[PDB]
RNA sequence: UCGAUGUCGGCUCGUCGCAUCCUGGGGCUGAAGAAGGUCCCAAGGGUUGGGCUGUUCGCCCAUUAAAGCGGCACGCGAGCUGGGUUCAGAACGUCGUGAGACAGUUCGGUCUCUAUCCGCCACGGGCGCAGGAGGCUUGAGGGGGGCUCUUCCUAGUACGAGAGGACCGGAAGGGACGCACCUCUGGUUUCCCAGCUGUCCCUCCAGGGGCAUAAGCUGGGUAGCCAUGUGCGGAAGGGAUAACCGCUGAAAGCAUCUAAGCGGGAAGCCCGCCCCAAGAUGAGGCCUCCCACGGCGUCAAGCCGGUAAGGACCCGGGAAGACCACCCGGUGGAUGGGCCGGGGGUGUAAGCGCCGCGAGGCGUUGAGCCGACCGGUCCCAAUCGUCCGAGGUCU
RNA sequence: CGAAUGCCGGCAUGAGUAACGAUAAAGAGGGUGAGAAUCCCUCUCGCCGUAAGCCCAAGGGUUCCUACGCAAUGGUCGUCA
RNA sequence: CCGUGAGGGAAAGGUGAAAAGAACCCCGGGAGGGGAGUGAAAUAGAGCCUGAAACCGUGGGCUUACAAGCAGUCACGGCCC
């Protein structure tokens, strides 16, 4: 018994983090993402962080998203589009939100990440 | 084909009486406030779109 | 109930506050200590400071010296049998948290792998303001 | 923490230089000996006619341990390496001399001479 | 036999005298007692006190105001503490004195489903030499044909922990009342935040 | 039992007997005391680590209060091991002309992922508990636990020529064991921080990313989980008894513990202590809630759909957890995520400036980064809702 | 015919159980479609590279290409093969 | 089909008198069905005469969560027909 601590998994470590990795990139690339209710619950937090790394914009936090985001331009825009839109908001720059059905395949429930706004 | 092995083929009451449990439980839904359908709890459907939640199509 | 680490700050009041700042560098001293009776005598340990394990009032430091041919260690909780802490060379210049590695090739190359914190040191005899003037205004 | 097998590091003069552990005298079956308990020993090691023999069975009570030994006041105490002196049956030291420091609780468990003769009590 | 609910809030050290001190901080509120059990009406005596004040309106029907002592009506819901009978309005940790001596109850933490290694602290097997797939396991369980079945709780593996839990005779280090604190020697039962309930000892 | 009941020893895990090794009571002693011997009572709990041999067993080493003897398919291989022995190879001695052989030795030699039923450990679901509910409880009856040593004080006193050396009573420490805990001590902490190599890449320098484990290596390391660490426990006390010791007392004018009646008396027995427990259908108790016939059969459900107190469903979660369950939240909100402050860990980020040809070194700087921990803040998410569920049979 | 560990066939039990075949590894956005985590494309990510790349001989025999297709064969799915 | 080979060696018959083999409509991607229609019969609708038993279901009647058994039998009693 364990989980007396928090985050999620079933990858190895490499794996798991350059999964939140890529789920960013493409977040941060289209706006809202569908994937699977705990993907996109341990996304959330992630994300937050690289975007208030952004509202800073010292050059050091974007040496620092580069470091997750390896995309230059990505962070570009991270720095000049998607930051300004917050700027004022305290935190939660990011909105789950659960479909309904699922994958007629194997059964796994899906959900919304969306740029909140 | 090895070790443990079942002693006695089990009966047919036997064997039902297992399954008083298999019995399935249906899906919860709730009227949706913006359309007339259902659908789950917690959960934005395609048919209404959620008071402009990333909803499907629609003119 | 609404603030266990609160209401566990308050009942550390047993918190010292007149001992030196220091670090991974050389302290030693102290302290206190109850033999044969008497709570009296006060035995002094010289030594550098191993290690400094930080947690509010419970933080506790190890230091470690050569007694006659023998290596030891000692650790000090930080309050409570303590009458003073002074220290000898400020040292410290240490990249490292916690030395242990100096266990295991200690000598000439310890001085040599811990070189004066020429700064820490430069403020203990400029920050240390020894003005007599009081009484003059 | 010494257990039948470990090897100490005899502190004094009595000509041994090296015991290993072949009990603990404390109880019927105490696991450890600590700084203050006894212990039977073999002498692994010993200088050219001194008062003891290699193969002799003795006895020595610890005085130094590489296991760190707590003191009722939140304190703690360690040494680099596990010392014993070579004890009598009546508890005295054979031997003369001692060598290092002695960790302290060996003053309140009896040993006086043994503390005395140290170098330094810690 | 003097009684109060309390929360365990986690614990440090102090100096007394000049030795080292373990201790667990308890939180021992104001428990608002909320009704008396007697050998007329319950047929045994003991006092259900109220522990942990505030809760909205999620009390619905156990709105038992049937004592004024309704106040707010508690979370921790109430616990009784039996041979107790205190002046009828509230018990506060001045109940004890630093000095005395308490046992206190709690729910031990929780380890889920136990291996019989780390619930009964079995042996095991070895972790090499002969067979290497048995080596966290209980080994035999019986005999053979006589008597041919296992003894009733034989020790083996499952759920382990979140249980009442007793330690007793513990010293009560001290007593903060302005703060509803109590400090005892420790070894407590249970998480930080978890409900106890600290009592007289029973060592004479 | 040969259409198969796997065989020695060890490991693991116990459980029972008592014909008792220790511990507790006691009688006799060629019992001064102390230490023994012997027999009776008594398993509650204990009953160590090693060297040798496959060994059981024994013999040693060092201790101990003691190092008990037996049963459970010489307990336990659908639990493990395979060292002994009983397949095929090879050799020695030995027997045989030989092929081969030997309760003689010697080296080597495949012990089968899936548990149906009973049993056992744990967790649920259903219904029942003769109104329905939300709480708090009694404890029938079970289970756990029961250990022991040393020293000091009585008192160097009774006893004793001496040497030695008590009872009874009273203290303080130990050892093993048990439960719980993480303050401390000491572990781990798979990406918390830093350092490092080779290579490919981003973007040339600088600064970074992947890979070199399912961590590339190294040094550290919070929460949690932990023992080597910490705190508690064995009781005390009440009752009935064993052996045993008596009081009063006949039968039997004396005597006698017995026949009548009364006592004292064990680590044992009962209760006390800690835990479970009303499926204790013998379904218990106390507190508070909601209560009505509205439509309908043989007129109190034998009846349908809304209901009531309440309860599930769904969601956000949890030192709770395999699932289920249990516990806390659900905008009348601090439940999780983020953000902020603080702990805590790393141990002076980048960039820039100065010094050096350069590797580098100063400074800005305990900086930068930063999981879980203690808390704030509705910024994000627990939107909105749905379905069950009384109308309570007898003197 | 009731038995022969009988013979041929059918259907049960174990059971919604063990398994689904190397721990090199996935994510997302488009498209197609009655339906696809599983087909196509784009972008990230990981693996092999004395290869897990390329070529020849043997063996195999149309498995080659393409258009319609998805009952079955593919250890799931399938619009794909 | 098996085996290198000598060689071994299966399973599998029945619409109806007559194809009159179900136009067309409806749900469906199809499969498959529901109507319509053929026929004396379609539970003769196509691996289709008859179509038993094991086995799997739906509906109903009696009956069961304090009982324990080679499952039946004898006796009363209740409910249903
Ligand atoms: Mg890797
Ligand atoms: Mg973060
Ligand atoms: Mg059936
Ligand atoms: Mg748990
Ligand atoms: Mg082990
Ligand atoms: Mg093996
Ligand atoms: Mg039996
Ligand atoms: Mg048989
Ligand atoms: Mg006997
Ligand atoms: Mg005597
Ligand atoms: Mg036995
Ligand atoms: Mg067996
Ligand atoms: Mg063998
Ligand atoms: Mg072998
Ligand atoms: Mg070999
Ligand atoms: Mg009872
Ligand atoms: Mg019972
Ligand atoms: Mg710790
Ligand atoms: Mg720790
Ligand atoms: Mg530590
Ligand atoms: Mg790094
Ligand atoms: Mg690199
Ligand atoms: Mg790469
Ligand atoms: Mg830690
Ligand atoms: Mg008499
Ligand atoms: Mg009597
Ligand atoms: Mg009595
Ligand atoms: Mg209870
Ligand atoms: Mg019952
Ligand atoms: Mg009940
Ligand atoms: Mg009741
Ligand atoms: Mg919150
Ligand atoms: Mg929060
Ligand atoms: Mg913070
Ligand atoms: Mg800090
Ligand atoms: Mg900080
Ligand atoms: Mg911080
Ligand atoms: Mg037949
Ligand atoms: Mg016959
Ligand atoms: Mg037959
Ligand atoms: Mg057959
Ligand atoms: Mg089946
Ligand atoms: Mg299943
Ligand atoms: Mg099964
Ligand atoms: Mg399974
Ligand atoms: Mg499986
Ligand atoms: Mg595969
Ligand atoms: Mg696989
Ligand atoms: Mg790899
Ligand atoms: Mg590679
Ligand atoms: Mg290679
Ligand atoms: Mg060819
Ligand atoms: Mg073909
Ligand atoms: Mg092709
Ligand atoms: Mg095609
Ligand atoms: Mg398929
Ligand atoms: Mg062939
Ligand atoms: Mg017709
Ligand atoms: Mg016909
Ligand atoms: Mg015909
Ligand atoms: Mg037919
Ligand atoms: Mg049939
Ligand atoms: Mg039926
Ligand atoms: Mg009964
Ligand atoms: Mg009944
Ligand atoms: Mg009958």
């Amino acid at each position: 018994r364990h989980l007396k601590s928090g985050r999620k998994l079933n990858r190895h470590s490499s794996h798991r983090l350059a999964l939140y990795r890529n789920q960013a990139k493409s977040l941060l690339t289209h706006g809202r993402i569908t994937t699977t209710v705990p993907k996109a619950k341990e996304l959330r937090g992630f994300v937050d962080h690289l975007i208030h790394l952004a509202k800073r914009g010292d050059l050091h936090a974007r040496r620092l998203v580069l470091r997750d985001l390896q995309d230059v331009k990505l962070v570009r825009k991270l720095f000049d589009e998607i930051a300004p839109r917050y700027r004022d908001r305290q935190g939660g720059y990011t909105r789950v939100l659960k479909l309904a059905e699922r994958r007629r395949g194997d059964g796994a429930p899906l959900a919304l990440v969306e740029l909140v706004e | 084909a090895k070790h443990p092995v079942p002693k006695k083929k089990t009966s047919k009451a036997r064997r039902d009486a297992r399954r008083s449990h298999h019995a399935l439980t249906p899906p919860t839904l709730v009227p949706c406030p913006e359309c007339k359908a259902m659908k789950p709890p917690h959960t934005v459907c395609p048919e209404c779109g959620y008071y402009a939640g990333r909803k499907v199509l629609e003119v | 109930m609404n603030r266990g680490a609160l209401i566990k700050l308050v009942e550390s009041r047993y918190v010292r506050t007149d001992l030196p700042e220091f670090r991974p560098g050389d302290t030693v001293r102290v302290s206190y200590k109850v033999k044969e009776g008497n709570r009296t005598r006060i035995q002094d340990f010289e030594g550098i400071v191993i290690r400094i394990r930080r947690n509010g009032f419970n933080t506790t430091f190890t230091v470690r010296k050569v007694s006659y041919g023998v290596g030891v260690e000692r650790i000090f909780p930080l309050h409570s049998p303590l009458i003073q802490k002074i220290d000898i060379v400020q040292r410290g210049r240490a990249r490292r948290a916690k030395l242990y590695f100096i266990r295991n090739l200690s000598d000439r190359e310890i001085r040599r792998k811990l070189r004066a914190d020429r700064k820490r040191i430069d403020q203990d005899r400029a920050a240390e303001r020894a003005a007599k003037e009081e009484a003059q205004k | 923490m010494i257990q039948p097998q470990t090897y100490l590091e005899v502190a004094d003069n009595t000509g041994a230089r090296k015991i290993m552990c072949i009990r603990v005298l404390k109880g019927s079956n105490a696991k450890y000996a600590t700084v203050g308990d006894v212990i039977v020993a073999s002498v692994k090691e010993a200088i050219p006619r001194g008062a003891v023999k290699e193969g002799d069975v003795v006895k020595a009570v610890v005085v130094r341990t590489k296991k760190e030994i707590k003191r009722p006041d939140g304190s703690a105490i360690r040494f680099d390496d596990n010392a014993a002196v070579i004890i009598n049956n009546q508890l005295e030291p054979r031997g003369t001399r001692v060598f290092g420091p002695v960790a302290r609780e060996l003053r309140e468990k009896g040993f006086m001479k043994i503390v005395s003769l140290a170098p330094e009590v810690l | 036999m003097k009684g109060i609910l309390g929360v365990k809030v986690g614990m440090t050290r102090i100096f007394r005298d000049d030795r080292a001190v373990p201790v667990t901080v308890i939180l021992a509120g104001p428990c608002p007692v909320v009704q008396r059990r007697t050998p007329e009406k319950d047929g045994y005596t003991a006092v259900q006190l109220g522990f942990l004040p505030q809760n909205p309106k999620r009390v619905n029907r156990p709105l038992k105001g049937h004592f004024a002592k309704a106040g707010v009506e508690p979370v921790r819901i109430l616990r009784e503490i039996r041979d107790f009978n205190p002046e009828g309005d509230t018990v506060t940790v001045e109940i004890f004195k630093p000095g005395e001596r308490v046992d206190v109850t709690g729910t031990s933490k929780g380890r889920g489903f136990a291996g019989v290694m780390k619930r009964w602290n079995f042996a095991g097997g070895p972790d090499s030499h002969g067979a290497h797939k048995i080596h966290r396991h209980p080994g035999s369980i019986g005999n053979r044909k006589t008597p041919g079945r296992v003894y009733k709780g034989k020790k083996m593996a499952g759920h382990y922990g979140a249980e009442r839990v007793t330690v007793m005779n513990l010293e009560v280090v001290d007593v903060i009342p302005e703060e509803n604190l109590l400090l005892v020697k420790g070894a407590v039962p249970g998480p930080n935040g978890g409900l106890v309930i600290v009592r007289e000892t029973k060592k004479a």
